[PDB]
C-alpha cells in the first residue's frame, strides 16, 4: 500500500530520526 | 471505468478544495451521508478515495 | 395500540432529527414522518408500524 510518496574522511553527515504522534 | 471494475484513485497529502465541486452546477446530484456538504472544507481527513 | 404507536413515532422522529448530523438523514426522517402521519390519519396500522421500525433502525445507526 503506497499510502505516501514524496520526492525532493572529508565530510560528516549527522541525522536524527524520530517518530512522534505519527 | 465500468461499475463492475471501477477506478480507485487515492488522494492524500494535498488541499482538498471541495468548494468547486459543491458549487458546480454541472452535477445532477451532490449528496453526502455522514458529513454536511458545506462543511467538507473544514473537516480534515486522513484519506479520500475517489 | 395506534395512538401509543403514533406517540412512539414522533419520539423517534424528534430523536432521529436531533442526531441527524447530515442533511440526507434529515430528509429521510422527514419522509418517514410524513408517511406515518398519513397512515395514522387513515388508520393504516401496517404503514404506521413499518415507519416506526424503520425509524428505530435509523436512530440506532446514528447512535451506534
Ligand atoms: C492494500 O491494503 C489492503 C488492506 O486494506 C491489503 O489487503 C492489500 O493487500 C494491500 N495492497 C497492496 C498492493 O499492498
Amino acid at each position: 500500500n503506497c499510502t505516501f510518496e514524496y520526492v525532493s574522511f572529508k565530510n560528516l553527515r549527522e541525522f536524527v530520526f524520530k517518530n512522534i504522534d505519527g | 471505468a465500468s461499475v463492475y471494475a471501477w477506478n480507485r484513485k487515492r488522494i492524500s497529502n494535498c488541499v482538498a478544495d471541495y468548494s468547486v465541486l459543491y458549487n458546480s452546477a454541472s452535477f445532477s446530484t451532490f449528496k453526502c451521508y455522514g458529513v454536511s456538504p458545506t462543511k467538507l472544507n473544514d473537516l480534515c481527513f486522513t484519506n479520500v478515495y475517489a | 395500540n395506534d395512538d401509543e404507536l403514533h406517540m412512539l413515532m414522533t419520539d423517534l422522529v424528534y430523536e432521529a432529527l436531533h442526531f441527524a448530523k447530515d442533511e440526507e438523514i434529515k430528509k429521510r426522517v422527514f419522509q418517514l414522518f410524513e408517511l406515518a402521519d398519513k397512515a395514522y390519519k387513515n388508520n393504516d396500522r401496517q404503514k404506521l408500524e413499518k415507519v416506526v421500525e424503520e425509524l428505530k433502525e435509523l436512530l440506532e445507526r446514528l447512535l451506534s
